RNA sequence: UUGGGCUCUGUGGGUGCUUGGCCGCUGGCCAGACCUACUUCAAAGCCACCGGGGGUACCUACCGGUUG
């Protein structure tokens, strides 16, 4: 009824949890803003899809963020994945498919792990 | 799973290629096709002790 | 039990492997008792995964 | 490349349940395949079919004894007609009544058609074509009489010599004889009195005696004769004969008044042929186990047709001398596969009934069937030579036929037995992969060994799809795994990769520029992945781009049906531009591979026999049973081999029970024609095959305003600068323009001609000349152009390779064509005279 | 006329004009309806819906100006010869014509009205009656009546039977009369005066469902009812006001529904021809009124542009159903209820065309390439300021594209009841429409109601959103359409600028909806959001390149990649689609002022129309105009393309159109048309042409004769080694004829009887094939070799079947032993012959390949031949090492070609 | 915008290409009408779907006989 979507993020043994509703455009981390959550030379690791999408997409919305297990690396990336994939899942369901196309083009076209739980496997060489 | 797989032979004759077709008025094949009898050199003769 | 069952394959939410299913009588053989699933983004699927709280729509 | 596609012809079939005709002069045969109609001629291996179409499967056709004008007939009323040289649709006509019969005049004036019970005369309009201050009339069709004075359904009927009377077949154990006009010497009378039905009345060539054949097997001669007492003559029967054809009923008969011989063609397969009036046997042969659906003759009267509706079974068969003319099996299941040799004169497709078939492009014929193969057939692959194809199907056992001995001189089972559902073959023809849904670990043999050389692994699942890349090197296996894997394998060291996906995958496919491969997966995106840095170049939805829906027996709306929203298959273009790709669904997609949009999206069917086609449906036709089309219309015949129902309950794949009424569309695959500008697409109705109509729609290169025929024509005569004249020709791209200052160069400014054309004009015109070389009568003149052509261009091409490899590979179907065509003969003829004139 | 389009018929159309309609009854269970076009007449049916059943075929020359249908056949009188139109009456059946009336030569009045009954058909002109019998169909009489004065002697009203009288016709004067003639003698037996004879002309007059009594409608204004055989008065209404006559009159024979208790009969419904209302009466005691229906059509007005009015009334046989035609393209079938009372009936069946002219026309692209298709649907938008999708396959199937329930909003309001009116409530007429449905997906597209320009997306884009786009006159905001639903969308989108819209266009993939203003600015919305996302430009030098001035003419490529705009004077632009920003602009200012443009994809094509009466034509990628034309005389009216870039068609302001062909840049057509025609239309795939004339609701529907017949129209106007043409096949299945008899042969032979009968009769040409072109092969060869040319006798060979083909090459033989009678040493030497012509090197090498197979005993046997083998394989020699020279060299350096790094 | 909303029901259209309602139809009717005649010769066979193993007193059928 009210725009909601939520959407996971996934890595090793980091996991996230992200809900993307309308809003103006807060943005917090367990309840703690994001330019405070990381180690935070990571931080523009974290900043990326922001830079990538234009801050006036996330214009709109307000995300509350879960993440849970594992080390700093692992986090980070999890709050990364559930950014993208629960920006796009937002547009997915709320404006322009052609919009949500865009969003998927160009994060895609950056760098592939920003969509996909590739899982680190165990196939070594036989 | 499918059967079991048998043996089984299939005797051929040294007919040509439109000779083994089907009922057609003229063939797809040309004239360089329409020679070769089914069976190699090999098949129409093996040297052997 | 087969009366859920078998209402919600004429609605239509069961894939077999790839293909739909409509037709309540497709014999399912011991090989292909785990290729059973739900279907492309059913809300039987969606009852699923809201209840174990991976909702997770996309 | 330019895509606008449009409708060519029809093939993977051969005739429907329908009736069959002879053009009156007696090269080309009217057949039916559900709706859409095509002529095979006879003399030239020719075929095509006619761009009208049909909403139900066709019934019934007619033709004018002149011959121009065809008159197509589906159930359920609806009528086109259409002038048969110009293959264009010149009317369309509501019946609103179930024919059951349906006769042209010899008059060329009228035709006598049955609906079930009232049976109705009508005049012919005239065509355009026909008249020269004419054109097409509103309501073209204008009733001329119509009678009820009859039972049941009308089953037959045939006019006179004379066109004045003719006789009705009924369904009431009756025939009919109608005049016209109200004639003197004629009462509107009636032939009475049998055991099983009028199935065919027949006057003689002299309208004095006449013929009623019935269902029992059953001929009866009359005459205008007195009765027997003695102004007082009447129309009764004067002999009769019967066949004793034991256990069966006959369904079709047909009778050349003109030679007056009398075939007969029945429900146990076997069909007898006779010298009528004085009832002799001529012979009687089986042409099917099955049954025989329609009987024809040929109009001077040496051949004979057969179409048998159950299987695919078309054959003219050529009596006098005892042997066919032409015997067609067409498919009775799902065309599983299809594909063109690299020749591309000739697709191979096979279906899940067992047979596979081979038919050339041209002529829409079959060559052969293998046929050893003792299960459902999937899929097929060639070499890069293209001598040799491979066969997977669900016996268990994958076999490698040579295409130019044709035996199956490789068998492989799997040891551990398994059941094939998706094969591929190196392009070099050296080694064959295939995967499974037994085990699913991936399976690698060697073509020379043919004895297993490796289970490959790393599958969570079957693999559903398997594709190789054509330098010889990279596999990809797609799989339920929610993996694609780009398998690793002949260098020493071999490896897999992951492309994992969100999603599960249902089709690979690859560029002949091999950087880039494409991946079909079922919540239906498609995927172009970058080869070597292997990641995702683009990806696109395609769910509603193919959302055609509500097949029957469905309670969804076309908006929420699963599985007609993924992708079967999909296939790079002969350049690489356009991935075209097509599944279970009404709609085929074709998108641009450089910014991923739909560049044209096509229909697979109009049909509507078939059964979830157009996606939405009516509050008309959905009754309280459930929907009307599924209350059992097996259960209502006099055909005991019809009431019975052999089915088991519900096995969505194949048996021979064969509910197969109301089958849905399921787009089986597509190929491109390796030839390039033209595809087709093999789906459970035939084979739709469209091409690229660069005739009928005019399209320039880079025009000026200067450049007109009249000016192309003017610099040919006048000033001869002939150069220019070739590059405005093309610069225009007029076929007949074209090929006018074509022919119009002498044959020796071709090199100054070659020595400064542009590049940027050569390789269409590469093209051009490979379509001259093929289709015109100037061979050392196109053979000459093409050897200054490579003399020039030799090294540009043999840098390119790949914006040119299409054009390249028609000019190596062209030079092989001619190669294999003449210079054998010219050796053989040569090497012949020289040995006896040495005596 | 033209060369190209004939005409097919004129659509939008049940029933404009001022004739009534016709109505009778078939069975127990149909009535037909019968209307004029007014160049034609339909018959619809009424149990089965309103579709139409018959067309009238052939069109009539002139206007048609009087009709009646009997059990059969169709009578329609056309033609006012006081101005120039000649006249007559044709007599139909099933929409074809099967006879025509005998007119008297000193008719120089228009036909107005027909009557039926008897054996006798009674037509009144203007004050003249002519009878003919119809049992023969020939002229029997001419009644003539006659008053005092010029005014009076006018039979205005019209004319009835009564049911029950022998031959009497019963006309009403100018003056307050109705005069009953007895038609067997032609005999004025009596005539009738009106009572309180203020009133001045028999407006109308209709029997009663009651024996002998006749209702009079009165010009100034009295409804009677009077006995006619009495003269005796039944009763007076004053009905008619003075300047508001009534029109006409019925009575309910269905045998009930009066006196308010359901248990009554004698209704009568009357309407004036000044309104759009009708009327309804109780006629027992008082003659009661009881119900007004209010506004069944639009009324007419001369201040608007409107048509309208009532035509006629009709109850049809003993039932709740009553017609009416007006002037508004208009019927409305309505139904009187049982179960309760009520004054008035509602609505049960309804057709409908515009009020007004059409001003915008277009097609629509196919269902991609099924049956919805190229020529099923074609949108038109009726200065009458609406949208109707017009069904060519079946009249009937065509719609309205309403806005909601907007009838039911003027009911509740009183645009219905006495301020606008209803076409001032739907929104203002129509500028330019564009369609796609590349998303169109029908009734199923938003499951629900859903609000009308507004000024979700799960659901939506699953399925469909709206489709078609429409600029309209004088609002900032276009409008779009669910075009697979039936109505109007939810959007709406303005300029930015404010200033009203000049036009609009879409994608090629339904996503963008993109609109011009007449302010300069240029913007992009996205239907599924309806959002905005792009101006043109944002913020070459980027950031500045608005329009100056009003933008007609903007279409996007459909790879979506540069999007063209033309200003209305100066330039046209092309941007960055992504990026919103100018590239490419092509400025012709100073000389011209560009008033449209159309494009074709298919062909990257687009023809601009420039207020010169000029034509550019650019092909899109080279940016430089290709193909320029001056035809016009007025200014372009509209101008559309073929599919093929083959034609280009346009009309302008003095009714002429100009068709040139493009390929050769020429002229074909000009043509001459009753009416400029303001919109141009070509179906989407090349079978139909419809045009929008001025004046004339209903546009016309034309054919492709060149689709048809080959025409040659070129006049442009102001007002060496060589193959054959012989089957390959043939040649082939020539050298191969042994092998297809084997796979020809069946596996299990035919089972023919032991009792063979001997002499079957034969089939065919007297036994042999109809394959033999007919009319001694060896006769020929051997003249040809007493000759030099053996060109008949290889045309024979060349024109033979196989069969006979093989017989000939193995029926040759050496014969007596001369030089002259050895047909094998004759046809050596026309092989070289052949060859040293280079000619038919295939055939003449398969040819010699079989003659080699099949006589090489003989051959090696003779010399005299030998010796034409060693000439003929020098020849051949030189041929061979030449070809295979060339061929190989070609071949080689393709696998080369194919294959280099190796 | 001088009231509006949800929700349900009822009618018509269309959800496929525009050739009549009926009949004892080369014709007639729709208000219908006429109503019971005339007569030379029964038919050619075959097929024909029941769940499995098992019993056969009686019945049916087939085959081969038997009195009359």
């Amino acid at each position: 009824s009210v725009q909601a979507v939520q959407v996971f993020g996934k890595k090793k043994n980091a996991t996230a949890v992200a809900r993307c509703v309308q809003g103006k455009g807060l943005i917090k981390v367990n309840g703690k803003p994001l330019k405070l959550f990381a180690p935070e030379i990571l931080r523009a690791k974290l900043y990326e899809p922001i830079l990538i999408l234009g801050t006036d997409k996330f214009a709109d919305v307000d995300i509350r963020i879960r993440v849970a297990g594992g080390g700093h690396t692992s986090q980070v990336y999890a709050v990364r994945q559930a950014i993208a994939k629960s920006i796009v899942a937002y547009y997915a369901k709320y404006v322009d498919e052609h919009s949500k196309n865009l969003l998927k083009q160009e994060l895609i076209q950056f760098d592939r792990s920003l969509l996909v739980a590739d899982p680190r496997r165990c196939e070594p060489k036989k | 799973k499918p059967k079991p797989p048998a043996p089984t032979l299939t005797v051929v004759s040294d007919v040509a290629t439109v000779a083994m077709e089907d009922a057609q008025p003229a063939t797809a094949q040309g004239v360089a096709g329409g020679e070769t009898s089914m069976i190699a050199p090999q098949e129409v003769y093996a040297p052997s002790k | 039990t087969v009366q859920a069952a078998t209402k919600l394959i004429e609605q239509g939410h069961v894939r077999v492997g790839v293909e739909e299913v409509r037709d309540p009588a497709f014999l399912v053989t011991r090989n292909m008792e785990d290729f059973v699933t739900w279907t492309v983004g059913s809300k039987i699927k969606q009852n699923i995964m809201k209840y174990r709280d991976k909702l997770d729509d996309f | 490349m330019k895509t606008n596609f449009k409708f060519s012809n029809l093939l993977g079939t051969v005739y429907c349940r329908g009736n069959l005709l002879f053009s009156p002069d007696g090269t080309h045969l009217f057949s039916p395949v559900g709706n859409r109609v095509t002529v095979f001629n006879l003399v030239e291996n020719k075929s095509y079919t006619f761009p009208f179409a049909h909403r139900k499967n066709i019934s019934r056709i007619g033709l004018t004894p002149q011959g121009n004008l065809l008159l197509s007939i589906d159930e359920d009323g609806q009528a086109i007609l259409t002038n048969v040289p110009r293959r264009v649709v010149l009317y369309h006509f509501s019946f609103k009544s179930p024919v059951t019969a349906l006769a042209f005049s010899p008059s060329g004036r009228h035709f006598v058609v049955g609906l079930k019970r009232k049976i109705e005369v009508w005049h012919v309009p005239s065509t355009p074509d026909t008249n020269e201050d004419g054109d097409l009339e509103f309501a073209p069709f204008v009733r001329h009489h119509t009678h009820m004075q009859h039972f049941d359904d009308v089953r037959h009927l045939e006019w006179s010599s004379d066109s004045r009377f003719f006789l009705s077949a009924s369904k009431d154990l009756t025939a009919r004889i109608w005049s016209l006009d109200t004639e003197e010497g004629f009462v509107p009378t009636v032939l009475s009195g049998h055991r099983q039905g009028v199935v065919g009345a027949y006057f003689s060539k002299d309208q004095e005696t006449i013929y009623t054949v019935s269902k029992d097997g059953a001929v009866f001669e009359w005459k205008y004769v007195a009765k027997p007492g003695h102004e007082d003559m009447q129309w009764r029967i004067v002999n009769k004969h019967f066949f004793m054809q034991n256990a069966a009923t006959l369904r079709c008969a047909a009778y050349h008044a003109e030679s007056n011989l009398l075939v007969a063609g029945f429900s146990n397969g076997i069909f007898g042929l006779y010298e009528m009036p004085d009832f002799n046997l001529i012979h009687t042969l089986s042409i099917s186990q099955n049954e025989i659906d329609f009987v024809t003759i040929n109009k001077s009267g040496e051949w004979l047709a057969f179409g048998a509706s159950k299987l695919g079974q078309l054959l003219v068969w050529e009596w006098q001398s005892e042997s066919y003319i032409l015997k067609q099996q067409g498919h009775f299941d799902a065309m599983n596969s299809l594909v063109y040799s690299p020749d591309g004169q000739r697709i191979v497709t096979a279906a899940d009934d067992g047979k596979i078939k081979v038919w050339d492009v041209e002529s829409g014929f079959c060559i052969v069937t293998f046929t050893e193969h003792t299960s459902g057939v999937t899929a097929c692959e060639f070499a890069k030579k293209g001598s040799v194809l491979f066969t997977a199907s669900l016996d268990g056992s994958v076999r490698a036929w040579d295409l130019i001995r044709y035996r199956n001189f490789r068998t492989f089972t799997a040891p551990e037995r398994l059941s094939f559902t998706c094969m591929a073959v190196d392009p070099s023809g050296e080694v064959i992969a295939a995967g499974s849904i037994d085990s699913f670990d991936i399976h690698i043999w060697s073509v020379q060994t043919g004895q297993l050389l490796d289970r490959l692994s790393g599958h969570e699942g079957p693999v559903s799809s398997l594709a190789f890349a054509p330098d010889g090197s990279v596999l990809v296996s797609g799989s339920w795994d929610r993996t694609a894997r780009i398998w690793s394998i002949f260098s020493r060291t071999q490896t897999s990769e992951p492309l994992q996906l969100q999603s599960d995958v249902l089709d690979v496919a690859f560029r002949p520029d091999s950087k880039q491969i494409a991946i079909s997966t079922l919540d239906g995106q498609l995927t172009f992945w970058s080869v070597s840095e292997a990641q995702q170049v683009s990806g696109v939805d395609g769910r509603r781009d193919v959302s055609g829906g509500r097949r029957i027996t469905d309670r969804r709306t076309a908006a929420n049906v699963a599985g007609t929203k993924n992708f079967n298959t999909i296939r790079y273009s002969m350049d690489g531009t356009c991935l075209l790709a097509g599944g279970n669904s009404k709609y085929i997609c074709l998108y641009s591979t450089t910014t991923m949009v739909l560049l044209k999206k096509f229909t697979v069917s109009v049909n509507l026999s078939l059964s979830g086609t157009q996606e939405f449906l009516n509050s008309k036709l959905m009754t309280e049973a459930g929907p009307v089309g599924l209350l059992d219309d097996q259960g209502e015949a006099s055909d005991l081999e019809d009431r019975i129902d052999r089915s088991l309950p519900g096995s969505k794949r194949g048996d021979p029970g064969a509910r197969k009424k109301f089958p849905e569309v399921r787009v089986s695959g597509v190929a491109f024609s390796p030839t390039g500008n033209s595809f087709c697409a093999a789906s459970t109705e035939g084979l739709l095959v469209y091409s690229l109509d660069n005739t009928v729609q005019f399209d320039p290169f880079d025009l000026n305003m200067e450049i007109t025929p009249a000016s192309t024509l003017a610099v040919l005569e006048k000033e001869k600068d002939y150069l220019k004249a070739l590059v405005m020709a093309f610069r225009l791209n007029e076929a007949g323009l074209i090929t006018r200052v074509y022919q119009a160069i002498p044959y020796t400014d071709i090199g100054l001609v070659v020595e400064q054309f542009p590049t940027v004009y050569v390789p269409r015109l590469l093209r051009f000349v490979a379509a001259q070389t093929e289709q015109s009568p100037h061979m050392e003149f196109c053979l000459l152009w093409i050897r200054a052509l490579i003399d020039k261009h030799g090294p540009w091409l043999a840098a390119n390779r790949g914006k040119v490899d299409v054009e390249l590979r028609v000019v190596a179907r062209a030079v092989a064509k001619m190669r294999d065509e003449i210079r054998r003969l010219a050796d053989e003829n040569v090497y012949m005279v020289d040995y006896l004139l040495n005596q | 006329g033209s060369a190209i389009f004939a005409p097919y018929r004129t659509i939008g159309l049940i029933s404009p004009t001022g004739v009534p309609f016709t109505s009778i009854p078939l069975g127990k269970t149909t009535f037909q309806i019968t209307t004029s076009v007014g160049r034609a007449l339909q018959t619809y049916d009424l149990k089965r819906g309103l579709n139409l059943v018959f067309v009238t075929r052939p069109q009539t020359p002139s206007d048609i100006t009087a009709t009646h249908a009997w059990k059969e056949r169709v009578y329609a009188a056309f033609g006012d010869p006081r101005n120039g139109e000649p006249q007559g009456l044709w007599v139909f059946q099933r929409g074809k014509k099967v006879a025509e009336l005998p007119l008297p030569s000193d008719l120089d009045q228009p036909i107005k009205q027909i009557l039926i009954f008897g054996g006798w058909i009674v037509a009144c002109a203007l004050t003249r009656i002519e009878v003919w019998k119809a049992a023969t169909l020939e002229h029997y009489t001419t009644i003539f009546p006659a008053a005092s004065k010029k005014g009076d002697n006018e039979l205005t009203g019209g004319a009835i039977n009564m049911p029950t009288f022998l031959n009497k016709i019963f006309v009403g004067r100018k003056d307050g009369w109705v005069e009953i003639w007895n038609v067997s003698t032609g005999k004025l037996i009596y005539t009738l005066l009106p009572p309180s004879p203020d009133c001045g002309a028999v407006t109308c007059l209709q029997p009663t469902p009651a024996l002998s009594l006749l209702a009079i409608a009165y010009s100034g204004g009295p409804l009677v009812i009077q006995n006619v055989l009495t003269d005796k008065t039944v009763l007076l209404l004053e009905a008619g006001t003075d300047d508001a006559p009534v029109t006409s009159i019925s009575f309910r024979t269905d045998g009930l529904g009066a006196g308010q208790d359901g248990r009554k009969d004698g209704v009568m419904a009357t309407a004036t021809s000044v309104s759009g209302d009708v009327t309804f009466w109780d006629l027992n005691k008082g003659g009661r009124i009881m119900g007004v229906l209010r506004s069944a059509h639009n009324p007419p007005s001369r201040h608007n542009i409107v048509r309208g009015g009532i035509s006629k009334i009709e109850f049809l046989a003993g039932q709740p159903v009553i017609v009416t035609s007006g002037l508004d393209n208009s019927l409305k079938t309505w139904i009187f209820d049982e179960s309760p009372f009520s004054p008035v009936p509602r609505i049960l069946h309804q057709r409908s065309g515009h009020a007004a002219p059409v001003r915008c026309l277009h097609f629509l692209p196919s269902d991609f390439d099924g049956a919805e298709g190229g020529n099923k649907w074609l949108l038109s938008g009726g200065k009458d300021r609406s949208l109707w999708g017009w069904s060519l396959r079946r009249d009937g199937q065509s719609a309205e594209l309403s806005q909601g329930a907007i009838r039911k909003k003027a009911r509740k309001m009183g645009l219905l009841a006495g301020t606008t009116t209803l076409e001032d409530l739907k929104a203002p007429e129509i500028t330019c429409i564009a369609s796609s449905l590349n998303r169109d997906g029908g009734m199923g597209a938003i499951p629900g109601k859903q609000m009308i320009w507004d000024k979700n997306a799960e659901l939506s884009g699953n399925t469909g959103w709206e489709s078609v786009v429409t600029a309209h006159k004088d609002d900032p905001y276009a409008r779009t359409w669910f075009w697979g639903r039936r109505r109007a969308g939810r959007w709406a989108f303005k300029t930015g600028d404010g200033e009203p819209v000049s036009t609009v266009a879409i994608s090629s993939c339904g996503t963008f909806a993109l609109v011009g203003s007449t302010g300069g600015s240029i913007d992009m919305f996205n239907l599924q959001s309806g959002r905005h996302r792009q101006r043109f430009p944002s913020r070459f030098a980027p950031g500045t390149g608005r329009h100056t001035n009003a933008v007609t003419g903007i279409v996007v490529d459909p790879l979506n990649r540069h999007v063209v705009s033309c200003s209305l004077d100066g330039k046209v632009k092309f941007w960055d689609f992504i990026t919103g920003n100018l590239v490419d602009e092509i400025d012709w200012a100073p000389m011209t002022k560009i008033i449209g443009c159309r494009y074709h994809p298919g062909n990257d094509l687009i023809a601009f129309a420039c207020d010169d009466r000029s034509i550019r034509v650019v092909d899109i990628e080279t940016k430089n105009t290709i193909r320029e034309f001056w035809g016009c005389r007025g200014d372009i009216n509209d101008f559309c393309f073929s599919p093929d870039g083959r034609w280009i068609v346009a009309a302008s302001q003095d009714s002429i159109i100009r068709v040139w062909d493009l390929p050769t840049a020429h002229l074909i057509d000009a043509f001459r048309l009753e009416q400029p025609c303001t919109a141009l239309a070509f179906s989407h795939t090349g079978e139909y042409l419809a045009g929008a004339m001025e004046g004339s609701l209903g546009v016309q529907i034309w054919t492709n004769r060149t689709l048809f017949r080959h025409v040659p129209t070129r006049q442009i106007s102001e007002s060496m080694m060589t193959l054959s043409l012989v089957p390959r096949s043939r040649w082939q299945t020539l050298l191969h004829i042994d092998i297809i008899k084997a796979r020809n042969k069946p596996k299990e032979p035919p089972k023919a009887p032991e009792k063979a009968p001997f002499f079957l009769p034969p089939v065919g040409q007297n036994g042999i094939s109809s394959l033999i072109p007919q009319e001694t092969f060896t006769s020929k060869l051997l003249v040809g070799g007493a000759k030099g040319d053996y060109t008949d006798f290889i045309e024979h060979l060349k024109a033979l079947p196989p069969a006979a083909a093989d017989l000939e090459l193995r029926s040759l033989s050496i014969g007596n032993g001369d030089e002259a009678t050895n047909e094998l040493l004759h046809f050596i030497r026309a092989l070289t012959s052949r060859l040293v012509a280079r000619r038919d090197y295939e055939l003449t090498q398969a040819w010699m390949t079989v003659f080699l197979r099949l006589h090489f005993d003989l051959i090696m046997e003779n010399e005299e031949l030998l010796q034409a083998l060693g000439e003929w394989r020098e020849h051949q020699a030189r041929e061979r090492d030449r070809l295979s020279e060339l061929v190989g060299y070609c071949g080689g350096v393709v696998s080369f070609l194919r294959s280099p790094r190796t």
